[PDB]
């Protein structure tokens, strides 16, 4: 038989043991994990020696041998806190969801600090965030820090 | 709502290096931890490593 054993380490300490074929795609492995642990494949990110694995490629493509160990990172969903740092040294705390727009987020800042959204520029990972996008568009994560820049305004 | 203590940051750094062991990843991990001092969730930190949001 060409089947073989591999291990999938989760970030909760649990190690999942799977039976696979070198010809199995990453897609198949995620379905095996769902069958075993109930985790939907759309939340699964599989990693081997630091490299993220693509759904349409095989264990063989990645040189994943018998007894190999993969790590499982989960995509987080639902409500979360983010932190917004100002030039004056303030850290504003916001309750948000990945689907909130940048427009929504600026409105939440206005509710907390009275700062007009048109005066706000939000920065994440060095990038200015554009109004019609969502937090998830920029891959913004739970407890991340954003930087709030205040434009010059005439009032 | 509390910035990580040095021990909390060390614990997350050591866990991330096990997952992301290349020399370039080591630098990006440190830059991400420094940029986001409230992050305590290893999945969320891993997302920033995986999608290049350093």
């Amino acid at each position: 038989g060409s089947h073989m054993q591999i291990f999938v380490k989760t970030l909760t300490g649990k190690t999942i043991t799977l039976e696979v074929e070198p010809s199995d795609t990453i897609e198949n492995v995620k379905a095996k994990i769902q069958d075993k642990e109930g985790i939907p494949p759309d939340q699964q990110r599989l990693i081997f020696a630091g490299k993220q694995l693509e759904d349409g490629r095989t264990l063989s493509d990645y040189n994943i041998q018998k007894e190999s160990t993969l790590h499982l990172v989960l995509r987080l969903r639902g409500g979360m806190q983010i932190f917004v740092k100002t030039l004056t040294g303030k850290t504003i705390t916001l309750e948000v969801e990945p689907s909130d727009t940048i427009e929504n987020v600026k409105a939440k800042i206005q509710d907390k600090e009275g700062i007009p959204p048109d005066q706000q520029r939000l920065i994440f990972a060095g990038k200015q965030l554009e109004d019609g996008r969502t937090l998830s568009d920029y891959n913004i994560q739970k407890e991340s820090t954003l930087h709030l820049v205040l434009r010059l305004r005439g009032g | 709502g509390s910035q990580r203590s040095s021990a909390e940051t060390s614990e997350l750094r050591e866990a991330l290096l096990k997952i992301f062991p290349d020399s370039e990843q080591k630098l990006k991990i440190d830059q991400i931890l420094a940029a986001h001092p409230y992050m305590k969730d290893l999945n969320a930190l891993s997302a920033l490593v995986l999608d290049g949001n350093s």
